[PDB]
């Protein structure tokens, strides 16, 4: 549920 | 696990990575099982020899998506279709309000790949990419296939690797130049282009054939 911001990846899972 | 809902993902996420990053990676975008059936579908299409070539060594067919046999893909693209309705305008300050149909592609194996291009670099409309990876345990290592964007204004280059149930959105004019790198072993991909309204009316393109 987390989303490092400086990346653009996120596991929707 | 649960999945995070769609207009969550798309707010929380997908709006603001798009605005601050022009590229956008959802990972499980739709589950395994969904997943694999789509694989099945475009793998009985590339079977059925409805693939015909596409600078490039792809092959390509494309899915309006209500053909017999191609359910799932259908499902696919309503399921785009409904993280861009959710994302309501908020994607910069494009009004969206079309898309083309569905590209099946399939870059099969043998180093073929890509050159690096814009994929609208001439004012035609198209405003967003959205690519969907359907490869099952694909392995950059092995298999290569890398998609590398050159984001405009970045020193450093972004590396998509083409996994299995892989959602991907980008800028498709010029601010993101891409290449697909040699791929060696056979490579699935789905993709949907969003028109701008107002950019796709000014028919700066005219398509003879
Ligand atoms: O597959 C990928 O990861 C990225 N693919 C592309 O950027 C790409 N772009 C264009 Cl414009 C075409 C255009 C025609 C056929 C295949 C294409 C393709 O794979
Ligand atoms: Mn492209």
């Amino acid at each position: 549920x987390v989303w490092l911001t400086d990346t653009w990846v996120l596991s929707r899972t | 696990t649960k999945p995070l809902p769609a207009l969550k993902l798309a707010l929380e996420y997908i709006v603001p990575c798009m605005n601050k990053h022009g590229i956008c990676v959802v990972d499980d975008f739709l589950g395994k099982e969904t997943g694999q059936q789509i694989g099945d579908e475009v793998r009985a299409l590339h079977d059925t020899g409805k693939f015909t070539d596409g600078i490039r060594g792809d092959k390509i067919t494309w899915i309006e998506g209500k053909e017999p046999g191609c359910e799932t893909i259908g499902l696919l693209m309503s399921s785009m279709d409904d993280l861009i309705r959710h994302c309501n305008g908020k994607l910069g300050s494009y009004k969206i309000n079309g898309r083309t149909k569905a590209m099946v592609a399939c870059y099969p194996g043998n180093g073929t790949g890509y050159v690096r291009h814009v994929d609208n670099p001439n004012g035609d409309g198209r405003c967003v990419t959205c690519i969907y990876y359907l490869n099952k345990d694909w392995d950059a290592k092995v298999s290569g296939g890398i998609l590398r964007i050159f984001p405009e204004g970045k020193a450093q280059f972004a590396d998509i690797e083409p996994k299995f149930d892989r959602l991907l959105f980008f800028w498709s004019d010029r601010r993101n130049p891409h290449e697909v790198q040699p791929a060696y072993a056979t490579r699935y991909a789905i993709t949907v282009w969003y028109f701008d309204a107002d950019e796709r009316a000014r028919a700066k393109v005219k398509y003879l054939t």
